[PDB]
RNA sequence: GGAUAGUGGCCUACCAUGGUUUCAACGGGUAACGGGGAAUAAGGGUUCGAUUCCGGAGAGGGAGCCUGAGAAACGGCUACCACAUCCAAGGAAGGCAGCAGGCGCGCAAAUUACCCAAUCCUAAUUCAGGGAGGUAGUGACAAUAAAUAACGAUACAGGGUCUUGUAAUUGGAAUGAGUACAAUGUAAAUACCUUAACGAGGAACAAUUGGAGGGCAAGUCUGGUGCCAGCAGCCGCGGUAAUUCCAGCUCCAAUAGCGUAUAUUAAAGUUGUUGCAGUUAAAAAGCUCGUAGUUGAACUUUGGGCCCGGUUGGCCG
């Protein structure tokens, strides 16, 4: 918890940033687009 | 028609009709009696800081509480004393008596979320640290 | 009393003819454990 | 880089300082940089110069590498480029020598030392010479 | 007391942020150029705001006023160069009709994806940052470099940037050096 | 008449009784230096301007004056007032709203650094000097450009013999953040530009700040704590003026930026000249006369004819 004194001299891998996070938009977002119910849901539960 | 002065040469009386009915405003005559120079605790200050004297127990209700209590504070400069508005349990730790705290004004309220009346000034920093990175375990304050 | 509020306007807009979301757990809770 | 070419731009005779300005333009194509003392070098046997009457003073390579431009003025007759030339570029070409002097603040508190005093002082090291030990 | 250097800003924030069409419209674009964030497009949509409003105010005057034949072909002449128009639309009532693809179309990243030497948008924008491709013969990196008509056919590799010859970077070097260890002997 | 460099009630002696004002005089307030200008954009406007340029004034408060072409000068003097320094107790010395710096104040503001190399200025003068100025340090005030990955192969899911997504599957390429010979740079350095050498396989070289009844963009999510004279009784469900009590998951926006507070502008036609409103929602004087103010019917060379030389489109080239 506490800074290291000497420090400047579950886990799932990280998300691109930047412009390689927008690729992973427009992937995502509209070409493939993987659930459909007819009114393009974005964020669902349990199904 | 139209009730006013309408004639090429009427200008006098529209510059000064204007004048008079300016006052039945609201921000231009709060701006130009400078009334946050003569009545308000912040001295047209945004922030302002103070000395905390005590801590109240204003609370939602009895035991059954949603705590939301805070402190009585005198602000350094005009000596005014206002009341604060400090975030959720477990900040109450941190505010001890005497610990100067800066404090802002809190203005926004909707239907939730904090609709207390009477107070309008939230507690921005305690002893000159943070209450946000306080909370958030980034810092420790000192003990006056 | 705040879930009582944001019930008491929903279907308010059922009767107004506007989309809105469907409920759950979260209704009248605190989003945000503030700072 | 088979070897570096200089070109020369924009030249200016100058006999009012009996010297040539001219924009210098250096292609280095691979090496790293210019080596200034080697185009001091060749700007010397560019025409006939006697290379201590040849001055560089303005460089900076172009974005990416490749091209250097600059500013270079070569004089005649290097007895005047003694002269015209300010001390700075001499010292850095080591044609003359730095002199050695205090800092700005050690030299006005010496001088505001002796504006304290009136005359040259001689009197008053006998007199405070005389006051000191009798 | 010396001058006081201008700056001025070249983008601005859209007055209502939170409209589902134009944040699907923004993140089109954003994905099919391979933009790094919505100021790209801010960008764009500030300065083409700033051809047309120009251009309106143009065309209130009447036919014929020098200001507006000698500023009206000034523009005409600025954005065929770059390319936004074709040659066949260099009137002023055509650059009011022009859109924010257009711009975008005339990009450096965009274009060197046109000329092959990407095969994909998102290889062309970090292959330019690398400082591999060289515009006529001085290597950018720029990804909004907005080419000109006339440095369209220019656009290659350094002779620098390895993939364009003259000694091969350094991961590269490694490994040759690698296996020159263990294979070689 | 005196005085001044000089006009002039500027002062003096006498003699007149004038001068300003509802077209706002005079007095009062300004948390008021004026202006070029700044923000805000459908127009007109509203708000701001201590601050890089021009002009004014002041060097703790007043006043008086020497020198000089020029000063009512304060990095000049004299006196008084208010602070304040030294001591041998007799006396002496003061003025950072110049540059660094410190105390106090407050929400709120940097190094007791390097140099005259540039820009210019002063002098007896190419040479000396300049905290004027420049260089550098601190510096997320504000502004510009855009790193945090790209490509291939294998196996599945597809659209369907050519096109995409998925995987603790796999492969080699490329590069700068860094360190650093050297060189450029500079008064001398730092830094930028160039570059020999080292420098990427994810807990590497790991991006945050906010937000999810609508605004509005984003949940028929999860766990735990406390209460119910509520159903059921192996479990649970529901409420919970716990205004959700505490945490987590998921999703969305902006992005090396992001949030909050105050002020102001747009939205705003809630200052309305453009452009509000007054029957019943704020608001038509109880009624009439009447000065300033504002506004004020129509009417006096209209028409016709002659030629001349022009700028635009064309039948024409």
């Amino acid at each position: 918890k506490v800074h290291g004194s000497l420090a400047r001299a579950t886990e799932k891998p990280k998300k691109p940033k930047g412009r390689a996070y927008k690729r992973l938009l427009y992937t995502r977002r509209f070409v493939n687009v993987t659930l459909v119910n007819g009114k393009r849901r974005m964020n669902p539960g349990p199904s | 028609g139209k009730g006013k002065p309408r004639g090429l040469n009427s200008a006098r009386k529209l510059r000064v009709h204007r004048r008079n009915n300016r006052w039945a405003e609201n921000n231009y005559k709060k701006r130009l009696l400078g009334t946050a120079f003569k009545s308000s605790p912040f001295g047209g200050s945004s922030h302002a800081k103070g000395i905390v004297l005590e801590k109240l127990g204003i609370e939602s209700k009895q035991p059954n509480s949603a705590i939301r209590k805070c402190v009585r504070v005198q602000l350094i400069k005009n000596g005014k004393k206002v009341t604060a508005f400090v975030p959720n349990d477990g900040c109450l730790n941190f505010v001890d008596e005497n610990d100067e705290v800066l404090l802002a004004g809190f203005g926004r309220k909707g239907k939730a979320k904090g609709d207390i009346p009477g107070v309008r000034f939230k507690v921005v920093k305690v002893s000159g640290v943070s209450l946000l990175a306080l909370w958030k375990e980034k810092k420790e304050k000192p003990r006056s | 009393s705040a879930k009582s509020f944001i019930l008491r306007k929903k279907e308010l807009m059922k009767r107004r003819g506007r989309k809105v979301a469907k409920d759950s757990k979260f209704t009248g809770r605190k989003r945000r454990h503030r700072f | 880089s088979d070897a570096v070419t200089i070109r020369t731009r924009k030249v200016i005779s100058n006999p009012l300082l009996a010297r040539k300005q001219f924009v210098v333009d250096v292609l280095h194509p691979n090496r790293a940089n210019v080596s200034k003392d080697e185009l001091r070098e060749k700007l010397a046997e560019v025409y006939k110069a006697e290379k201590d009457a040849v001055s560089v003073f303005g460089f900076r390579t172009q974005f990416g590498g490749g091209k250097s431009v600059g500013f270079g003025l070569v004089y005649n007759s290097v007895a005047e480029a003694k002269k015209f030339e300010p001390t700075y570029r001499l010292v850095r070409y080591g044609l003359a020598e730095k002199v050695e002097k205090a800092s700005r603040q050690q030299r006005k508190q010496k001088k505001n030392r002796d504006k304290k005093i009136f005359g040259t002082g001689k009197r008053l090291a006998k007199k405070v010479a005389r006051r000191n030990a009798d | 007391p010396r001058a006081p250097r201008t700056y001025s800003k070249t983008y601005s924030t859209p007055k209502r942020p939170y409209e589902s069409s134009r944040l699907d419209a923004e993140l089109k674009l954003a994905g099919e150029f391979g933009l790094k964030n919505k100021k790209e497009i801010y960008r764009i949509s500030f300065q083409l705001s700033k051809i047309r409003r120009a251009a309106r105010d143009l065309l209130t005057r009447d036919e014929k006023d020098p200001k507006r034949l000698f500023e009206g072909n000034a523009l005409i002449r600025r954005l065929v160069r770059v390319g936004v128009l074709s040659e066949d639309k260099k009137k002023l009532d055509y650059v009011l009709a022009l859109k924010v693809e257009d711009f975008l179309e005339r990009r450096l990243q965009t274009q060197v994806y046109k000329l092959g030497l990407a095969k994909s948008v998102h290889h062309a924008r970090v292959l330019i940052t690398q400082r591999h491709i060289a515009v006529g013969k001085q290597i950018v990196n720029i990804p909004s470099f907005m080419v000109r008509l006339d440095s369209e056919k220019h656009i290659d590799f350094a002779p620098t940037s390895p993939f364009g010859g003259a000694r091969p970077g350094r991961v590269a070097r490694r490994n040759a050096a690698r296996k020159a260890e263990a294979s070689g002997e």
